[PDB]
């Protein structure tokens, strides 16, 4: 784990950028920034998945199981309804 | 000026009528003659008393719940308007809405008209349904058709307080005569009589306010607790609440006790609750569900046929071009297997197929968004609420009692069910406290949101025996204010007597002991501002380096540093101005915050929680603290695993540090070298040897001493606040701003002094669905007349469509040749606007048009079919297909003003901008009208 290191690395600054870094392979959290407080700002890093798309078209191709049609109308309020796993 | 008188009834409805101070309260008088209605069922005891107030001739709001039967009193209303043979006109908040009424209203009565901004049937009829946007244009014209009325109905008239559209409610309402008698149709609102108080004093009149609590269809409501092994009756259906079954609830999400959608949908199917109408907040969470219910076929083969003969055939009048969409393609499997999807961003060709395949039963489940509720009401027998917590867009939050009580009032079918079914599923623990509110809770108030615009404004100009400064006292925005004073007296006088009980620290020297913490809190602050400076935190943002981060009120704690970047403004509406420094942290988020994609929406665990470890990437500024501390990162922080390691880590460090984990002095570690830093320094050094001073921190119970301080100052704030707010109190609030508006209009030569309408001015009447400031300046800088067609229409995009984009997509010069022509006039209004000593901010003004679609509706406009559009943008069919509409809306109303300016060649160029836009699917009515 964890180490003290209280030593500077100007590069950042002067070269813009990260310098002298082990970077992570890590997905984040979105497109925007945490901090961007109007949204007059906006930032670009720089993959949809909607009903028609073709992943999810194949899968109505394929078929599904029909189960309960027409016992009775319906049935008081009772406390606890189960439903199995 | 207004009087109260309750009147006794009796089925647990309540009978109240506002009546003119000055007139004595005379009973209402039974029916002599015959019904001018009848009805094929019993009336209920509410429907009886309403219906009583218009035989008598008296105005009446009926406030009951959705499916109550609050039309019929309505339909009594015009039939007995239409047996005296005067008019009435029946007015819908929406176009679906008005679809559907003028419809209903069409079977029971003949003579019917429909007035929306794209259909005109039968304008001359007895009956005129609109839409009451509609109506207040046609109180601007001075209009024939108001001529013979003498009742107009309101339809859910609790959509008033809807921020963008409620202030035409308030408009129309005002703008209609003293002779006419009204019927107010809105669902249960607290505040009911105050309303109802406002169209007696403004009309000079009775109302009456007619409130039950009766459902016909009774509900039980359920909560499933994520991981339970069932659903528990949280309400009965007697409206009572049993707390039993939501502690029982909630502890099996303590997972004391001793959760898929799709579990709850099957059981629905099996148990018969048959049709099923699922509530998820994002768009793309309905669709996602949707799919997965796709393994389970709910049809019978013969309802399988039924639903392709009635898609098909709505689908006959789409192009066969249009027809071989995707959208359209993907969907007819959902349907044929018993599941649909109705969101804001689909197609409305599909949307109103859905609609109408499950009222002939064809849908079994139903997964919509949140607005399905808003829209026209077709029931089902079960709800399901796939979350009780919403996100704001800033903060998370539950559902408000109003939330919950429309969607929750989807369920249960006259006819047809003998209960309806509610379901919460609950994610989170909730409060009983919470959770009462939630389910029994009331609904919204309907308070007002009248606003002012420069339409409004001007065309109150224009018209002649009215000022826009009679709107304003005459709103229901002003009463309200008028009527609360007497409360926020009574606030301060309360408030005050909590100050002077609680005003008992024991020695009066603790308020200086606060202050200086205080101040010390204050200069705290002030040093960590330096700390985040670019310069000075660049150099340490080394990955594993340990930070907080704290970000306006929700405060993450403890992060690690896992990658910086700098990234330039992209804003586009404003200038690029600077760079923005991005630093990408692990911190500990919510269960709850790391289900949203957003960027915006993390936020910190909560007590109870373990939390999660997520990589976000804030701003500079919002790191409250670096630390010495840098630790072993792993390096694929991908896996929750891999990232939960951190989070062990930053705990080793805080157990071995105890006395707070270290941190880099800002000269000694960092070496900001700001001489000003070192006063704060000092000055927060020197309060430290006054905070010792004080005997107060040496005590045993400060603490307690303390609090007290805290809260005897909260009261001082809130009665000083309060004080403010009376203040107020004589004034007309929105009076100053329709000033600063009428010198802004009077700079840029609109009116003049005198408020007398200009030429300039008359063009900009037209424009009520955009900034019409903009755009009537904009065609008096000739900035149309050189346009391409498509590049008028293209334009007139960023003026309509509203919805967020990601981002635009660059542009060939034709179409951002005249983005580029908006702007600097656009940012000349702003600029006039900010000296008539108004509230926006040039950025924003700027910034609130978008580009995004704008190469979009080009391509559409120059003949491109639908489909070809889509693949362009990332913004849904549905939120496409939306602006466009508008734009018909906004073409309509430019081509207009344009008459009113007698320019033919502008006429003609919008008007056949039209054309071009108004095309196939994108404009085809199936809502059957
Ligand atoms: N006494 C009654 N007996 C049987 N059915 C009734 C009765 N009153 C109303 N209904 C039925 O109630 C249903 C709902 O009425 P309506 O649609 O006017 O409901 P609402 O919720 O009050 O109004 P809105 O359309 O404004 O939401 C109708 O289908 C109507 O036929
Ligand atoms: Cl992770």
């Amino acid at each position: 784990s964890f180490r003290t290191d209280k030593k500077p690395d100007p590069a950042n600054w002067e070269y813009k950028s990260l310098y002298r870094g082990d970077i992570a392979r890590y997905k984040r959290k979105g497109d925007s920034c945490l901090g961007i407080n109007p949204k007059k700002q906006c930032i670009s890093w720089e993959t949809e998945k909607k009903h028609s798309r073709k992943q999810v078209e194949r899968y109505f191709t394929k078929k599904s199981v029909g189960l309960m049609n027409i016992s009775k109308t319906e049935p008081e309020p009772i406390s606890f309804i189960p439903v199995k796993d | 000026r207004v009087k109260v008188q309750s009147v006794e009834t009796v089925e647990g409805c309540t009978h109240e009528v506002a009546l003119p101070a000055e007139e004595d309260y005379l009973p209402l008088k039974p029916r002599v003659g015959k019904a001018a209605k009848e009805y094929p069922f019993i009336l209920d005891a509410f429907q009886r008393e309403a219906i009583q107030c218009v035989d008598n001739n008296q105005s009446v709001l009926v406030s009951a719940h959705t499916s109550a039967g609050k039309t019929v009193c309505a339909e009594y209303a015009i039939a007995l308007a239409l047996r005296e043979k005067q008019r009435v006109i029946f007015t819908s908040p929406i176009k679906a809405l008005s679809n559907q009424k003028y419809r209903e209203m069409y079977e029971e009565f003949q003579d019917v008209g429909l007035m929306t901004g794209d259909v005109t049937i039968n304008p001359t009829a007895s009956c005129l349904v609109m839409t009451t946007e509609i109506l207040r244009s046609m109180l601007y014209r001075g209009s024939e058709v108001m001529r013979e009325v003498a009742w107009v109905i309101f339809d859910e008239i609790h959509y008033m307080r809807d921020s963008e559209r409620g202030v035409v409610w308030e408009e129309t309402i005002i703008l209609l005569p003293d002779n006419v008698h009204y019927v107010f149709l809105s669902a249960t609102i607290p505040n009911a009589r105050q309303f109802a108080e406002w169209i007696c004093h403004l009309h000079k009149q009775p109302c009456h306010v007619i409130y039950t609590d009766y459902r016909p269809t009774p509900l039980q409501h359920y909560i499933f607790p994520a991981g339970g092994d069932g659903l528990h009756l949280v309400v009965d259906e007697n409206g009572d609440f049993r707390e039993d079954n939501f502690n029982t609830a909630m502890q099996v999400l303590r997972d004391a006790g001793d959760s898929n959608v799709f579990k709850i949908v099957k059981m629905i199917m099996e148990r018969n609750f048959q049709p099923v109408i699922i509530f998820s907040f994002s768009k793309k969470d309905c669709e996602a569900y949707a799919l997965q219910m796709t393994k389970l076929d709910f049809n019978t083969d013969e309802e399988k046929k039924m639903v392709e003969e009635v898609f098909s055939n709505a689908i006959d009048c789409l192009s066969d071009e249009d027809k071989k969409l995707p959208q359209v393609e993907h969907v007819l499997p959902l349907l044929k297997r018993g599941i649909g999807i109705h969101h804001g961003g689909l197609l409305p060709i599909l949307k109103e197929t859905i609609e109408i395949l499950f009222s002939e039963g064809l849908i079994k489940a139903l997964f919509a968004t949140e607005t399905f509720a808003m829209g026209i009401n077709m029931p089902a027998r079960t709800v399901l609420f796939t979350n009780a917590r919403k996100f704001d867009g800033k903060d998370f939050r539950w559902i408000s009692s109003g939330e919950y009580i429309q969607m929750s009032g989807r369920a249960g079918r006259r006819g047809m069910d003998d209960r309806g079914i509610v379901i919460l599923m609950v994610d989170e623990k909730m409060s009983p406290t919470i959770g009462k509110q939630l389910l029994k809770g009331s609904a919204d108030p309907l308070n007002s949101a009248f606003h002012l615009t420069y339409n409004m404004v001007l065309n109150l100009l224009r018209v002649e025996e009215i000022n826009p400064e009679y709107m304003l006292e005459k709103s229901f925005y002003q009463f309200q204010h008028y009527r609360a004073i007497p409360g926020v007296v009574e606030k301060v006088k309360n408030s005050e007597e909590q100050y002077n009980k609680i005003v008992i620290p024991n020695e009066e020297s603790v308020v200086i002991y606060y202050k200086i913490r205080q101040q010390l809190a204050k200069l705290g602050k002030e040093i960590e501002e330096y700390i985040h400076k670019p310069k000075y935190c660049l150099p340490f943002l080394q990955p594993g380096r340990l930070v907080k981060v704290k970000n306006e009120g929700d405060d993450f704690g403890w992060g690690v540093v896992v990658n910086f970047s700098k990234k330039s403004n992209v804003k586009p509406n404003s200038g690029e101005l600077d760079p923005l420094y991005v630093v990408e942290v692990l911190l500990r988020c919510s269960k709850e915050s790391l289900k949203n994609s957003a960027t915006e929406a993390a936020k910190p665990a909560k007590p109870d929680e373990k939390g999660e470890m997520q990589v976000v990437p804030v701003l500079v500024h919002l790191l409250s603290a670096i630390s010495s501390v840098r630790l072993y990162i792993p390096k694929d922080l991908r896996p929750v695993d891999n990232r939960q390691s951190v989070l062990k880590s930053i705990q080793e460090v805080q157990k071995r540090f105890p006395d707070g984990i270290p941190l880099l002095d800002p000269i000694d570690d960092m070496g900001i070298q700001d001489q000003g830093l070192k006063k704060v320094i000092q000055k927060v050094e020197a309060f430290e040897h006054r905070m010792y001073s004080h005997p107060l921190h040496n005590d045993p119970n400060l603490e307690t001493v303390y609090t007290l301080c805290e809260k005897k100052a909260q009261i001082a704030i809130d009665i000083k606040s309060a004080k403010r707010e009376l203040k107020k109190a004589r004034t007309v609030l929105q009076m100053d701003e329709l000033k600063c508006r009428k010198r802004v209009l009077r700079r840029l030569g609109f009116a003049t002094s005198s408020d007398v309408i200009e030429m300039k001015g008359r063009v900009a009447c037209e424009i009520s669905s955009a900034d019409e400031l903009l755009l009537t300046e904009m065609m008096f800088n000739g900035l149309f007349n050189d346009l391409s067609a498509e590049q008028a229409t293209a334009l007139l995009s960023c003026f309509v469509f509203q919805e967020n984009s990601s981002e635009m997509p660059k542009l060939t010069e034709q179409l951002a040749g005249p983005l580029r022509q908006m702007q600097e006039c656009a940012k000349r209004i702003a600029k006039v606007s900010a000296e008539a000593k108004l509230e926006i901010d040039e950025e924003t003004y700027l910034s609130s048009f978008k580009p995004h679609l704008m190469d979009v509706v080009y391509t559409w406009a120059t003949g491109a079919t639908f489909a070809h559009i889509c693949k362009m943008t990332d913004v849904f069919e549905g939120s496409i297909i939306r602006c466009m509409r508008r734009l018909e809306e906004l073409l309509r109303q430019m081509c207009q003003a344009a008459k009113a300016i007698g320019n033919t060649e502008l006429e003609n160029k919008f008007a056949e901008g039209i054309t071009k836009i108004k095309r196939d699917i994108v404009f085809a009515a199936s809502l059957y009208l």
